[PDB]
C-alpha cells in the first residue's frame, strides 16, 4: 500500500523553471525523508537531493544547489521539485522516493535506502514551439505479406494520433513511439504489414492527426 | 560518481561478482553502501542496504560485501531476469547519496526474442523536397536492449542519427526506432546504406540502396 504517484511529464524551453510534483499515499509523506534522483535517457541514475518534509532542511550537491527549490505540502500529502534554467542536459525522467524515518535522535537524512519509488516524471527540453508534421508515405519494398508505412517528420508538440483506411484497418498496424530530435521536433512513423497480393487494388491510407496545430493528413501510400 | 564495470556477461547457475569502487569519504567511512536494480521501463528497486543486509523480497542469490573502498555484489545460482542494471549507492560525510555509474549486465540462460528490422528508403516526395531520412523499425525484442549502427556502404555513420529508447511493445516485447538524416546527394552517392540492430551478441542488419 506504500505508494509514490509523480506528475505527468513535461516541457519546457532552455532556461526556464519546471515543477513536478510526488503525491504520497498509504503513508504520511512528512514521516518520512524524500529523495530526488534523475536519470537521463539511456543514461544512470544522479542523486539530486533529500528533504525533510517537518523542517524544510534539504540538502544537495553543490552540481544542483542553487538550482533547486524542494517544498512540501503535507496537508496534501505533496512534495515538489523545482528546477530552474533548464537546459538541454537537465533532460531526464525525474524520481522522487522515500527513504528513511524521520527522527532527531536518529538521523537517516544521508541513507540512500528508498524502499519506494514513483513511477518517475519525464521532463523534456526543447526551444521548439508548435509546428505541424510533414507526413510521407513509405512504400512496400516492392520486394516484400508487404510492409508498408508513414512517416511523420518533424512535429510538435506531442501527440500525433495515426489510424489507417479512418480505421477500417488495424491488423499489423504498429504506431512507433516518436523519437524526440536533437533539433527539439518529434518524429514517429507507423507500419502495417499487409498480404502483398493485396497491393495494386486495396489503396491505403494513414489518417495522421495533430490536434495542437489543428491539421489532419490522410496520405495514400503506394508502391 | 562512483566506480563500476560498464558492463558484465555471465551465464545460470555459476556466480557474478559486480565491484564499485568510491573513496574514503564515502564506501570507506560508512556502513551505508546500497544496491539497486532496475529493469529497461522500471524504476530502480532496492537489493541490499547498508552494505550486507537483504531488503524484502530477496533472495540470498544477493550477497553484499565491502573491501575498505570497494563495495561488491556477488550473485549466485544465477536466473535470467537480471538482464539489466546494477547501480551502487554509499552515504558521503557531505551528508549526501553517492551512485556508481551502472553495471549494465547481460545474462545468458534465456533463449531471446529477436528483433524483427525494416529499412526505409528516403521517400521520392521527401527527395523531392531536398531532405532525406532512412527509417529503421525494430520491433518484438526481448530483453528490452538493443545498440543501433548506422552505415553508408561499409563505414560507420554517427551524425544525423537519432534513436528512441526500447519501450515496452503491447506483447511484452519492446521496440524502438532509429532515424539517420542525409542530403540527397548523400543517399544518391553510395552504394547503400544499411542499419544494423544488436541485441544479445546478435545483429539483424538491413540495407537499402538507391
Amino acid at each position: 500500500q506504500v505508494q509514490l504517484v509523480q506528475s505527468g511529464a513535461e516541457l519546457k524551453k532552455p532556461g526556464a523553471s519546471v515543477k513536478v510534483s510526488c503525491k504520497a499515499s498509504g503513508y504520511t509523506l512528512s514521516d518520512y525523508y524524500v529523495h530526488w534522483l534523475r536519470q537521463a535517457p539511456g543514461q544512470g541514475l544522479e542523486w539530486v537531493a533529500w528533504i525533510n518534509p517537518t523542517s524544510g532542511r534539504t540538502i544537495s550537491p553543490r552540481k544542483f544547489q542553487g538550482r533547486v527549490t524542494m517544498t512540501t505540502d503535507t496537508s496534501m500529502n505533496v512534495a515538489y521539485m523545482e528546477l530552474r534554467g533548464l537546459r538541454s542536459d537537465d533532460t531526464a525522467v525525474y524520481f522522487c522516493a522515500r527513504g528513511g524515518w524521520i527522527s532527531l535522535y536518529v538521523d537517516y537524512s544521508y541513507y540512500p535506502n528508498f524502499d519506494s519509488w514513483g513511477q518517475g516524471t519525464l521532463v523534456s527540453v526543447s526551444g521548439a514551439s508548435t509546428k505541424g508534421p510533414s507526413v510521407f508515405p513509405l512504400a512496400p519494398s516492392s520486394k516484400s505479406t508487404a510492409a508498408l508505412g508513414c512517416l511523420v517528420k518533424d512535429y510538435f508538440p506531442e501527440p500525433v494520433t495515426v489510424s489507417w483506411n479512418s480505421g477500417a484497418l488495424t491488423s499489423g498496424v504498429h504506431t512507433f513511439p516518436a523519437v524526440l530530435q536533437s533539433s527539439g521536433l518529434y518524429s514517429l512513423s507507423s507500419v502495417v504489414t499487409v498480404p502483398s497480393s493485396s497491393l495494386g487494388t486495396q489503396t491505403y491510407i494513414c489518417n495522421v492527426n495533430h490536434k495542437p496545430s489543428n491539421t489532419k493528413v490522410d496520405k495514400r501510400v503506394e508502391p | 560518481v562512483l566506480t563500476q564495470p560498464a558492463s558484465v556477461s555471465g551465464s545460470p547457475g555459476q556466480s557474478i561478482t559486480i565491484s564499485c569502487t568510491g573513496s574514503s569519504s564515502d564506501v570507506g567511512s560508512y556502513n551505508l553502501v546500497s544496491w539497486y536494480q532496475q529493469h529497461p521501463g522500471k524504476a530502480p528497486k532496492l537489493m541490499i542496504y547498508e552494505v550486507n543486509k537483504w531488503a524484502s523480497g530477496v533472495s540470498d542469490r544477493f550477497a553484499g560485501s565491502k573491501s575498505g573502498n570497494t563495495a561488491s555484489l556477488t550473485i549466485s545460482r544465477l536466473q535470467a531476469e537480471d538482464e539489466a542494471n546494477y547501480f551502487c549507492s554509499s552515504s558521503t560525510n557531505s551528508a549526501t547519496v553517492i551512485f556508481g555509474g551502472g553495471t549494465k549486465l547481460t545474462v545468458l540462460g534465456q533463449p531471446k526474442g529477436a528483433p524483427s528490422v525494416t529499412l526505409f528508403p528516403p521517400s521520392s516526395e521527401e527527395l523531392q523536397a531536398n531532405k532525406a531520412t532512412l527509417v529503421c523499425l525494430i520491433s518484438d525484442f526481448y530483453p528490452g536492449a538493443v545498440t543501433v549502427a548506422w552505415k553508408a556502404d561499409s563505414s560507420p555513420v554517427k551524425a544525423g542519427v537519432e534513436t528512441t529508447t526500447p519501450s515496452k511493445q503491447s506483447n511484452n516485447k519492446y521496440a524502438a526506432s532509429s532515424y539517420l538524416s542525409l542530403t540527397p546527394e548523400q543517399w544518391k552517392s553510395h552504394r547503400s546504406y544499411s542499419c544494423q540492430v544488436t541485441h544479445e551478441g546478435s545483429t539483424v542488419e538491413k540495407t537499402v540502396a538507391p
